[PDB]
């Protein structure tokens, strides 16, 4: 079960190492030997937080590895994690030198707060892997922009400009059954968060609060909550606010 | 054997970006002191689904992940950077870590050209016979 | 040369710890998360005299420990990983870093099998000589 | 001089680097390159702590290097070592990241005391090299388990669980001519140690102490003496108590 | 290409240091806990401008630095140790990493002595050919 | 535009990398290839620290590099830089683990001072390395001897001690258009540097001070001022003291 390398043959792509290779298969240069990062992005999973956040887990034991890649995917979503334990202490190791934040995040989900997180490092429940800056790791660097994806290896045949947004999210209960997590509009107004929120509809949403003149104008914490009523597949194929800490409903 | 995308949906479009290792440089761009940042090192390409080749992408990363992680599990590198440099390495020792026989499958040796080198000029002695 | 054993003692069988680099993966056990820890990651073997190897290799290990200080010395990196990979291009390199003289003893290509298709077709010409 | 390669011809093992070798000698793929580490134990060396110890000494100047081996055997005894100078700074340095202890050690033999230490890193005097996992080490890295031992290179054809047991022993003057070594039987009940005591006899004496009833029953410090008439070669080829700091004699 | 060496000026004499990695050993030298401290380690040598090549090595490391700059951006390696390995396998590649079409340009195959050993060994049919 | 490598083709040097090779150029062993380093200063550049310190400058947002080299020159003129803002920060890092000075240095020029340092690291203007033991760097590390060089990579064909000389200096305003020197006879004896200022010239101008009684005899700060009477190419191819903080001039 050694690494598979991707080769065109029959005007199409498959896995055929340098043993399964014919002599008609021409290796000239190590410039034809290519390794790419794909994003998870692409083959349709749930990119909301909620449901990104539960592909991955805490475990001890296992020693971090890190591989590099030379060509990545522009990434919709990106995630960027400082989570610490309720007595302040860091959950997630800062970040190796030279290791920087996926080079392309349409948004970055920036998650904030609190986990029981047991384990030392942070690995991905399903084997992939977290994309940085053209190097993948197996675990979760500190406040560090990164994409879930997956690497390839190829033998290449001889032969809009960059927006970015953050958005920022509170956390408790991080990693366990009991997540709940927060949209946050400024530092006082929050919105309880639903897998159903696309990154457009929370901007719109944020924008409809500014706009409007739903912010807290108190010191206390203002968390608003949509009602059902109001609806929100693949990204790439496509109210009345009552006041009842502070809780409300949007409607 | 051959690839066969098994993931609920595939992006036929890849809008990917990479680092052109050593591009035309203009002027004193080259120098690092006046050269860009880390985030503008970057440059952009958009491929599409020709035969097949995003989705076939998709679904290779994704098959060379369990062999890549056990790689992972029995390197005791922190940073793997030679794993392409090992596969050219073995792309030789397959075709050229023995004695190449002529002829034979596993020699990667083609002497079409000059059979007809010999086979031709046996036309110098056969009859160049004058007698 | 031929190695040797000068130890006082030698152990004749070998009880061996290695990694299985991507030995059968056994449903999740892959996933970093779910397999096993550091010390579990090892498969053992135990191998015998045979031929006379293990006390062979004690030795052999013994004697490469100077050439390999001496290496160490001289490089810069703190953690040499491509000994080997250096070893297999030096393999290459002096089978077929010049031009291979066919018939010549540095030049590992056989043209056996197709000696005996030159001249076992000599017999289209020179018998279908049909006079 | 160049780093020998082990290749089998008629029947046996010799050197033959690549430069060495015939057109019928094959290698067809990196996997018949490996490397692999051979335990010092299996040529008959002393692996008792005091003949263990004195083949190792400290030197500056010198930078320390690493080199990884993938195959290893399995040893009898390995050393780990918590060595402090007497105004209590450490002697060894903390483990580099990815450096963990030799995974194979039926007994770890633990010294914690006390040296001068008139060097910055720890050297093997004979020139052999400190195993741990994977890597091995011109260095000793300090309270890591390792195994003494040499790399081999080898180009190979085409073609009883695991238990531990850890002793430790006290020590003064360490890494000098004056070294005393001292094992523990508890926090407060010590036996000095001689180069004659193997780890079996080591354990079984600590069990008659135990079994017997000789601990320190008080706050102070018990040192038992064996005396020379208790007598205890390669491993893999196999009382009265009176008292008289609070020394004595088991006969 | 050739060099040209453009610089203000040239000094034409090479009074060079590197490691001698494997020297030959005296006695424990090799051994680290006896052998040198990280000063001595160094062997020397002085070279002269003999073919130009002093004057000519200077302009070839500043030609060099600019393709050499735009390799260190675009890898993200803190410490590279692997361009003379890859320059090695590229060696390889462009002469073998294809089939050897023998009597082509791109084929270091050269069958010289061998045949003459085929039109020699004609006179073993041609002329044993009694009638 | 890949890395260029030096090859001898009709008795002369040129560049010719692996595919523009003929079938008669051979490669026996990766040990006929070989990383060399080559000193600015056999190119003729200026090499008083004044002149050489402007062709460095600091700069944020480049991730320093780092390649090794084999074989380097002997220098006339190293740097050592300890350089912090007037804050008192550090402007430059800690040399990483494994990065030794320059090997072989007639004269260490030995700067110590105060600048802005606008940048996390100072680069080589003019896109030259800064080349340490056997390791050439984009960056400058803290307090570590080092000569300006470039790197070439080759394919050979198949085929007076050391004496080393340190030279202290102070500065001000350093990396900028104002920048001050001060040449450091003692720790209260110093001497206004200029660029025609060659380092024999420095070495005899202290030895005369020392020589006829001219250093400070009190607590405070005494500079020299050579008048431009005195005067001062290539390395390779060659007084009255009066008294007027305590400025002075040497005729
Ligand atoms: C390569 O692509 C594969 C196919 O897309 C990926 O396969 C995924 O593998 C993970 C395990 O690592 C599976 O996760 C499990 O899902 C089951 C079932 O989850 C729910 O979904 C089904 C319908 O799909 C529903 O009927 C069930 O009742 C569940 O409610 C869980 O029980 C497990 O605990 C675990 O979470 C994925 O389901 C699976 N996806 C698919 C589409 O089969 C594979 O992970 C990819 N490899 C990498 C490295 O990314
Ligand atoms: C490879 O195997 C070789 C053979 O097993 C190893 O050779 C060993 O080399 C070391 C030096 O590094 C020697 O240690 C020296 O020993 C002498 C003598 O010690 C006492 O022993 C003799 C009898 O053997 C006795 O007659 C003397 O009076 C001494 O009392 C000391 O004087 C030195 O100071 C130093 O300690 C070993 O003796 C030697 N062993 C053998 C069996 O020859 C070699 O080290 C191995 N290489 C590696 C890397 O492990
Ligand atoms: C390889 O060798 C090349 C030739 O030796 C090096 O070229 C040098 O490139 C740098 C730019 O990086 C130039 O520096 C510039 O100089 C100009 C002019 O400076 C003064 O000198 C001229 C006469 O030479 C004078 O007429 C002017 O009025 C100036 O007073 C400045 O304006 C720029 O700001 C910048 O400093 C060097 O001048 C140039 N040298 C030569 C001899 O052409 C090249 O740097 C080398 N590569 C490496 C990597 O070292
Ligand atoms: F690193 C490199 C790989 C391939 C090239 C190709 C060279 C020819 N022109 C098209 C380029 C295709 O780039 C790809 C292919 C697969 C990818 C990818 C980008 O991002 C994630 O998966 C350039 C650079
Ligand atoms: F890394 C690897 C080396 C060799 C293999 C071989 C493959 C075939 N089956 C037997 C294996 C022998 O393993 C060895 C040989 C010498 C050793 C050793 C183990 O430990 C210290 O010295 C597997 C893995
Ligand atoms: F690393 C090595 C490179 C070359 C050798 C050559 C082997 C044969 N005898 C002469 C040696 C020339 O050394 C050089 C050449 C160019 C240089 C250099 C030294 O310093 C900066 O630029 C030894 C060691
Ligand atoms: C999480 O909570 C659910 C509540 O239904 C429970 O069934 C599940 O066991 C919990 N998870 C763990 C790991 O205990
Ligand atoms: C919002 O909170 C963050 C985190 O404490 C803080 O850094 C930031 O300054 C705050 N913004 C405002 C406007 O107070
Ligand atoms: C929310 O809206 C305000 C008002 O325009 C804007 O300044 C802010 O950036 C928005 N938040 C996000 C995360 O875009
Ligand atoms: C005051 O706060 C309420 C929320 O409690 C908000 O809806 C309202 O717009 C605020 N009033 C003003 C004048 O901003
Ligand atoms: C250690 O002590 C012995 C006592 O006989 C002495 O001979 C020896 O010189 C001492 N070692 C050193 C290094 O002084
Ligand atoms: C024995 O001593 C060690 C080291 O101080 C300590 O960690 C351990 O707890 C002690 N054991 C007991 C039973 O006190
Ligand atoms: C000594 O004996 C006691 C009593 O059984 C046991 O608990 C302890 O582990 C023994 N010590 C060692 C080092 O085995
Ligand atoms: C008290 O201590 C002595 C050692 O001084 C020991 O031999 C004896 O067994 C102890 N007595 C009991 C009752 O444990
Ligand atoms: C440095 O000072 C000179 C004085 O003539 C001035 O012309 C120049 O602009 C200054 N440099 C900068 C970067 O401002
Ligand atoms: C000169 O100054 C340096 C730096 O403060 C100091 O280390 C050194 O001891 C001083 N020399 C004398 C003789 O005081
Ligand atoms: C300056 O001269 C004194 C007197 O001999 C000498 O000790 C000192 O080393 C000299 N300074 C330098 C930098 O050589
Ligand atoms: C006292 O200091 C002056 C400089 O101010 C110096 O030239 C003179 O030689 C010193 N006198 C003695 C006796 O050293």
């Amino acid at each position: 079960r050694s690494i598979p390398l991707g080769v065109i043959h029959n005007s199409a792509l498959q896995v055929s190492d340098v043993d399964k290779l014919v002599c008609r298969d021409k290796l000239s240069s190590t410039n034809q030997l290519r390794s790419v990062g794909l994003n998870l992005e692409g083959n349709g999973v749930a990119t909301d937080v909620p449901s990104a956040t539960k592909r991955w887990g805490f475990r001890s034991g296992v020693p971090p590895k890190v591989v590099n890649y030379e060509a990545g995917e522009w990434a919709e979503n990106c995630y960027n994690l400082e989570i610490k334990k309720p007595d302040g202490s860091e959950c997630l190791p800062a970040a190796p030198d030279g290791i920087r934040g996926f080079p392309r995040c349409r948004y970055v989900h920036k998650v904030s707060g609190t986990g029981p997180c047991a384990g030392d490092f942070a690995f991905h429940k399903e084997g992939a892997f977290f994309l940085y800056d053209r190097l993948a790791s197996t675990v979760i660097y500190r406040g560090t922009t990164f994409a879930e994806g997956v690497v390839a290896f190829l033998i290449l045949p001889q032969a809009s400009g960059y927006y970015s947004t953050t958005i920022r999210y509170q956390a408790t209960g991080f990693g366990t059954n009991e997540t709940e997590y927060l949209f946050e509009v400024d530092n006082l107004t929050y919105v309880q968060l639903e897998s159903r929120f696309t990154p457009q509809f929370l901007l719109q949403l944020n924008e409809t609060i500014y706009t409007s003149g739903k912010r807290s104008n108190t010191t206390g914490k203002l968390i608003w909550k949509v009602n059902p009523e109001i609806d929100t597949w693949a990204f790439w194929e496509t109210l009345s606010f009552t006041v009842v800490x502070x809780x409300x409903x949007x409607x | 054997e051959a690839i066969v995308n098994a993931q609920p949906k595939c992006n036929p479009n890849l809008h990917y970006w990479t680092t052109q290792d050593e591009g035309a440089a203009i002027g004193l761009a080259w120098i690092p002191y006046f050269g860009p940042a880390a985030e503008g090192i970057y440059i952009e390409g958009l491929m599409h689904n020709q035969d097949g080749l995003i989705c076939g992408l998709r679904q290779l990363a994704n098959e060379t992940t369990q062999a890549l992680q056990l790689f992972l599990r029995a390197t005791t590198e922190l940073r793997t950077f030679s794993i392409l440099n090992r596969k050219a390495i073995d792309f030789l020792l397959q075709r050229w870590g023995g004695t190449c026989h002529i002829l034979g499958p596993d020699c990667c040796i083609e002497p079409a050209d000059w059979t007809k080198n010999i086979t031709d000029k046996i036309d110098q002695i056969i009859h160049d016979f004058v007698d």
